[PDB]
């Protein structure tokens, strides 16, 4: 359990080749690519807003259309 | 309060994991994909079993379906860092520790958080071994099934746990 | 120009072999065959929302995986 | 505002009205109901491609400004799906693209990044339409959808060229 709904939001910046500079990480440099790279973890709250899941809703009421080259498991009668 | 592992410090995480940059790649490829991870998982679960979204149904009402959405993106995110840790133990403790009696005192449907873990194994599987319509990430190819199948034993926890 | 921002919000029901919902929404006369009593469009001008979750989640996504 | 239910009689009377209407009665369904994907996967693309969008000078910088930009491509998104509805682009063209352009002038709207946007949901919806999967696979009656992609993707160029 946890009360405050939170979960680790991990991160991944593979910046080889990118010529922003970022520098939050505040350990060791290891001189090599991973001077470059970066994990980033944090806990926050996950929320959903109400809003979203009416959108969400919309898109799932007509019960029938899915994601390209996915099995199909619809059915018209209540399972449970 | 976010730990930055970059440098030196992932340097020694690379090694204290194993594949430490195919774990990565793994792992990138659930995180870019929440949330269509998420809707994939909740709308097979209902349009497999529409009484969810009837009248009576759990999924009923923006409120409930959005509390079903929001659970659906922690379970994922826990898994998530499972993957990225090579270990299971925050997972089992803080999502699943107390959630099935949970769910049994709120009658959310297990067959239902059954299908909907169930395509989030199989829709992550395939994003890490790149067999989804979509390939967005760029890798070097190669055989990523034993973080795949690492990927889906946690989920397979949570299955076990429901 | 839509100054509320509305865009044509279309729902497609093929509910052919559905029970469990009664077909009343639909108010005008029957066609005679399910391809057409148990199918329904919806369309409704709608005020077009993106809330502060859903932007922040495809942000967190763009973070992960942005081309050097 | 008014909610509309086409069904029985009138939705017979509409599959006359427009050409090979089943078939485009699917289209719509598959765009619909993939529709927050289709945006995030295009506005996530044109960003993954461009990460300057996102940079403290970018267009995108900021919750507010993702959403809204978000908001502008399912907007658009929603606009083509109803031309693929009706069988024409008249709406689309008039209450969508009328002054748009002008708007994202005054705005500061980049057309490099809404031309890549618009792009990426125009190749989504054209591969949802002309999808080859198995029909295991498929959860329509497999054939050919060529003509209605085609379509669809005459409707995303009449937004390319307003913008
Ligand atoms: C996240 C969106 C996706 C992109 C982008 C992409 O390239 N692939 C995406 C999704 C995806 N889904 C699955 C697997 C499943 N999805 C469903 C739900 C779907 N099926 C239905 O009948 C309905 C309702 C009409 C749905 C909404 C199901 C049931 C599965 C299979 C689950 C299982 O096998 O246990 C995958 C994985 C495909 C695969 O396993 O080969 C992806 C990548
Ligand atoms: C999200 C909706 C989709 C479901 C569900 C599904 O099964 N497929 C879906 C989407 C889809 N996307 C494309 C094409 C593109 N998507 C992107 C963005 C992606 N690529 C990136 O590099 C990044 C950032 C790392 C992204 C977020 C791009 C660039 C394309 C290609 C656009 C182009 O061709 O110019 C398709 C089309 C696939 C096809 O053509 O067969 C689908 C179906
Ligand atoms: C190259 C992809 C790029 C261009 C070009 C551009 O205009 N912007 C670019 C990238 C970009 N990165 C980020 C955010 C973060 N990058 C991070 C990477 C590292 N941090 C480090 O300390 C190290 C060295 C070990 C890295 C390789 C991190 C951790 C980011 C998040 C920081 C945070 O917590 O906010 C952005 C987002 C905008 C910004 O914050 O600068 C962009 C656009
Ligand atoms: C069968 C798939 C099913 C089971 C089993 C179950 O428990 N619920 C089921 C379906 C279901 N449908 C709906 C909502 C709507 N269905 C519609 C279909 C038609 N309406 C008509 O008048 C006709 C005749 C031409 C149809 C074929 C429409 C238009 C729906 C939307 C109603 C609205 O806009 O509010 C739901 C959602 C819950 C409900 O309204 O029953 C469910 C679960
Ligand atoms: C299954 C997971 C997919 C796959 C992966 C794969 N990856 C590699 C090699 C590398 N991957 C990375 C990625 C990162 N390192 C980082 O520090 C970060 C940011 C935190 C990332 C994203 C790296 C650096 C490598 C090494 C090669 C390089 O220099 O780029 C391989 C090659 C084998 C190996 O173990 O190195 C593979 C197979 N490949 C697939 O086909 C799957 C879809
Ligand atoms: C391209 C769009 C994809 C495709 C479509 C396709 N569909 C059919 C046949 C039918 N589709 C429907 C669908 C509806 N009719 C309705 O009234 C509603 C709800 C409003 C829907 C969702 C129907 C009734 C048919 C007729 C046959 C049947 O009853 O099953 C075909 C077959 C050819 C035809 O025109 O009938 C095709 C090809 N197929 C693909 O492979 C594309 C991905
Ligand atoms: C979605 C796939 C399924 C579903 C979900 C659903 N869940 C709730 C309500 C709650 N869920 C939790 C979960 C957690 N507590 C924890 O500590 C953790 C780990 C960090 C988790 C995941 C809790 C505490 C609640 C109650 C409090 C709250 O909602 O904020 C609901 C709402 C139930 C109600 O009627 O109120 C729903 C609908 N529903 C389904 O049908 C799917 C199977
Ligand atoms: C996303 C791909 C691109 C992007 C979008 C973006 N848009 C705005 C702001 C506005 N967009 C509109 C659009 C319309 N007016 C209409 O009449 C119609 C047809 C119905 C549309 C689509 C309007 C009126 C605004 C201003 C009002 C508002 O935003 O609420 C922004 C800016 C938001 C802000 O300034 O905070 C952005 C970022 N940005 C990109 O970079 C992409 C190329």
């Amino acid at each position: 359990r946890d009360a405050q709904l939170r979960a680790p939001i991990v991160e991944i910046f593979d910046a080889r080749g990118c010529d922003a500079k970022n520098a939050q990480y505040t350990g060791p440099k290891s001189n090599d690519m991973n001077d470059d790279q970066c994990v980033k973890v944090s806990m926050q709250k996950i929320t959903v807003s109400e809003a979203t899941a009416a959108k969400k809703l919309q898109e799932f009421i007509g019960g029938k259309a899915t994601a390209i080259n996915v099995p199909i498991i619809s059915s018209m009668t209540k399972k449970y | 309060k976010a730990a930055y592992v970059g440098g030196a410090d992932l340097q020694a995480l690379k090694k204290f994991v194993s594949e430490g940059n195919k774990r990565l790649d793994a792992v990138n490829a659930i995180v870019s994909n929440a949330s269509c991870i998420v809707s994939d998982a909740v709308s097979g679960m209902i349009c497999e079993n529409p009484a969810l979204i009837s009248p009576s149904g759990n999924c009923y009402t923006n409120r409930r379906m959005a509390a079903c959405l929001r659970d659906a993106e922690i379970i994922l995110r826990y898994v998530s860092y499972s993957l990225l840790s090579g270990d299971s133990s925050v997972l089992e403790d803080r999502c699943l520790g107390g959630l099935k009696e949970t769910y049994a005192s709120l009658g959310v449907p297990a067959a239902g958080n059954a299908r909907a873990v169930g395509i989030m194994k199989a829709t992550c599987v395939a994003f890490i071994n790149n067999t989804s319509n979509q390939k967005k990430l760029s890798t070097p190819a190669g055989d990523c099934s034993a973080l795949a199948s690492e990927c889906a034993g946690y989920f397979d926890k949570v299955t076990s746990a429901l | 120009k839509d100054a509320q921002l509305r865009a044509p919000v279309v729902t497609i029901f093929d509910a052919r072999g559905c029970k469990d919902h009664a077909n009343k929404e639909y108010t005008g006369p029957k066609a005679g065959n399910a391809e057409n009593d148990e199918c329904c469009v919806k369309v409704q001008m709608t005020p077009i929302k993106v809330a502060d979750d859903a932007a922040a989640l495809v942000l967190k996504e763009c973070l992960s995986e942005l081309k050097g």
